[PDB]
């Protein structure tokens, strides 16, 4: 199932905007900022809480719950700056929305990257 | 020659307008850049550290900054605050402490406000759970945290009343709060529900007359909130839309997406074609000029791919701008007129706002 | 003119000019102060032929203006010779050292 | 999936390079970049606030930076430091407290070294008057100034000493300190004038072989340092050009212009054509490759615009950079040979420099 498993993907492909699991980041994507779609890179730290939404994944038809958290506590990634917003609401739904900083709770609030962690199905 | 500091602002505060630079690149160097609209002169900057908010003071004699920051800035102890600066020498004064929860997003208006008569700063928190925080600018202190607010987001302020504001809530109505003299909340009360979260979701950002706010909705539809009386009555959905525009998809897109010309009641709105889901911040195609009154359009015009906009009611003027660069708009007339572009305003900003001029 | 990275006074600039920063040729932006130490450059003017002493004094306090970007060498030397060179932060003595921008101010003939 | 911290850098060692990213347009924010030199992938990086400088320690364990703090950045107090990151990790482990004079300015490699046996970090400092900073790694302190420097510029490590470093001198000699073994001066030797600061001033940036140093000239002339015995030996000038080069008044121009690769002997250069007052900083139309036993140029090639470079002694190569692009390049052979350009490795960087393999 390599539509549900980044890391047996093509790079350039988990690294595009357009990937499906990228469908509510507002953000620099992990993956090309040295770490991967789920994990941080080095030195920074995976925040607690996140934004949320579903996805649909166009190679098995599925709908699929993404967690959208960051990685915090170093300063700005710079790479794969992406802005997608499918589902995406505004923040009286606040764990729709992506337009918050979602390191606010961590130790150090510094965003860095963020990205797409798969939790399950829709 | 020799080289002086102590310098003013050199244009008149009637000139100056406010482009928040987020430098999402480097969010941790976000600064507000000030302009003189007449002539797209640079004036001068304030720096405002991590993820910086803004608004002028409505006596326009001070600039509020509410701001992040940490001991060694990736690492040590966070203070959140609001900082205030005086507007012609544009130089730091005093610093506010604010509990390390202050909304660290992207600059809504609604996000950091004050009351009418300028006495209290109304900021949004988010730990993530929400609560609105108030300021007491001439005490220097953060002295009522307004936990009713909690599911509710941004801050409407009522120009009607000296210390009123209104807040949207997950209920899909508002929670208005009345604040005392002192900053802690007097009453409050909560309207009927105004639109349908789920199917009908509005932006946050209020079209706002003196007695009412418009909003607009995902699907191009308006409700509106009069707070002439006491207690907020709610209505809507009308469509922005004919059937023309429907067959072509047309819906709003934006941040600061809508504005109101208060003699008039022509409420400015963000627009583009080919709607569906995910395109609510799309760049403007179209900017869209509505009659409030007979709930029908007057006029459109390109929209330069503008994001956000505001308005001076004074002087007739609408800018636009769309990340970069600020558009001015004589809106005198209900067809409004391209005046000049500001190139290069800021790198990353979702907000410009006039210095106020009608006192308080 | 005066805006320009070619306008003779600016010959050893390194950093932004303070003219495009809503400032002056010799006038810090408001809420940014002047650093009273400065590298000195010698540029020629090309209107009365004469060189001029030329102090790069820099605005401090404020972050990085951005504008009007210059990098301009004329006469400058490395940090041996200490106050002929710009590739050093002439803030480094303020009460705050960020750098905002730098002004050209002329103290006279060469 | 659960996402995850802790995580060690990707690529080993011996693949990674620094981009030291000043981020001039928000300097409050640079950092480094490591990338993998072998096939231009993005490996993480280490926020470095204000003006950064970095090294690794000669060991490869540890990432050394040097920047400034303030309380609230652009006012309150300041704070200078030397912090210790671990390399594999890149985190943070231990501030070193400075005198709060570290030099600000672009990234010289000669501003932040360490002795060769890597147990003292030598710093440039600058008040405005200069000394040099002397930190003892094994107990996380600054020892104290070298104000026997006042008057001179940059750390050259001699790397056949284990704490023996030189620095130029306004006077156009070199002053060699050799350090005890806790870090302050056990005595020093000043040479003969070298070159003349009037008429033919050198760059700073040092041809570094083990017991030997050259610089080259604003005027594309070669001095030589000879540290082989007890008290340093200068020679020079020695011209890079022929009549040919001088008919067309090629120089040396850049920041970090030379390099030396031992084995061989060869002097790699920055050039440029019609070079005349204030072109010492210019772009490289040709990097040049000296033969320095024969005096004599065995390759030329194109510059790319490169500004800065470094050599790797253990893998015969060379990078060059021009600001945002790294290129790199095999040295094993008299001509240089290109491999690859990493685009966008920064927004604005003068130095680059190799994870340490080996080098005892
Ligand atoms: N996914 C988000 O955490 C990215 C983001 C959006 C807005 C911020 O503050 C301006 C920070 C981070
Ligand atoms: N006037 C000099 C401006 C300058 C140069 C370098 C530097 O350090 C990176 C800061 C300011």
């Amino acid at each position: 199932h390599i539509s549900l498993n980044p890391d047996l993907a093509n790079e350039d492909e988990v690294n595009s905007c357009d990937y499906w699991r990228h469908c509510a980041v507002d953000g620099f994507l992990c993956s090309c900022c040295g770490g991967t779609t789920t994990t941080c890179p080095p030195g920074s730290t995976p925040s607690p809480i996140s934004w949320i939404g579903t996805c649909h994944n166009p190679h098995d038809g599925k709908d699929y719950l993404i967690s959208y958290h960051d990685c915090c506590g170093k300063t700005a990634c710079g790479r794969c700056q992406c802005n997608t917003q499918t589902r995406e609401r505004p923040g009286y739904e606040f764990f729709l929305h992506n337009d918050v900083n979602w390191c606010m709770a961590n130790e150090n609030s510094t965003f860095h990257c963020t990205t797409s962690v798969l939790v399950g199905l829709a | 020659e020799v080289l002086t500091g102590g310098h003013s602002v050199s244009a008149p505060q009637e000139n100056r307008i406010y482009v928040m630079d987020s430098v999402f690149m480097h969010l941790t160097e976000s600064r507000v850049h000030v302009y003189d609209y007449t002539n797209g002169k640079f004036l001068g900057m304030v720096p405002t550290a991590f993820n910086g908010h803004v608004q002028v003071s409505n006596d326009g004699k001070k600039i509020y900054t509410m701001t992040t920051y940490h001991e060694r800035i990736t690492r040590g102890k966070r203070s959140d605050v609001v900082e205030v600066w005086d507007a012609d020498k544009l130089t730091f004064e005093k610093e506010i402490s604010l509990p390390p929860k202050r909304v660290q997003g992207l600059n809504y208006d609604g996000l950091f406000r004050q009351t009418t008569d300028g006495k209290f700063i109304v900021l949004q928190n988010a730990s993530p759970a929400t609560s609105i925080g108030i300021v007491d600018v001439a005490k220097g202190d953060y002295v009522e945290d307004v936990t009713a607010a909690a599911g509710c987001w941004s801050v409407i302020p009522q120009p009607n009343r000296p210390r009123s504001f209104m807040t949207i809530c997950g209920d899909g109505g508002l929670l208005t709060i009345n604040l005392g003299e002192d900053g802690k909340v007097a009453s409050q009360s909560r309207s009927k529900q105004m639109f349908s979260v789920k199917d009908d979701p509005i932006f946050i950002a209020p079209a706002l007359d003196k007695d009412k706010a418009h909003f607009v909705s995902y699907y191009g539809n308006v409700y509106s909130a009069d707070f002439s009386g006491d207690e907020v009555k709610v209505d809507g959905p009308w469509s922005l839309l004919n059937d023309e525009d429907k067959a072509k998809n047309w819906v709003p897109g934006g941040y600061n997406l809508v504005g109101l010309h208060r003699a008039s009641g022509r409420m400015y709105v963000f627009m583009h074609p080919d709607g569906k889901e995910g395109t609510h911040k799309f760049p403007a195609a179209e900017i869209w000029v509505m009659d409030t009154k007979t709930k029908q359009r007057v006029a459109r015009i390109p929209g330069r791919d503008a994001l956000s906009m505001t308005i001076d009611q004074q002087r007739n003027l609408m800018l636009t701008l769309d990340g970069g660069n600020v558009n001015v708009y004589d809106i005198s007339q209900p067809e409004p007129k391209l005046l000049r572009t500001i190139e290069g305003a800021a790198e990353a900003s979702l907000q410009v706002q006039f210095h106020p001029v009608g006192g308080t």
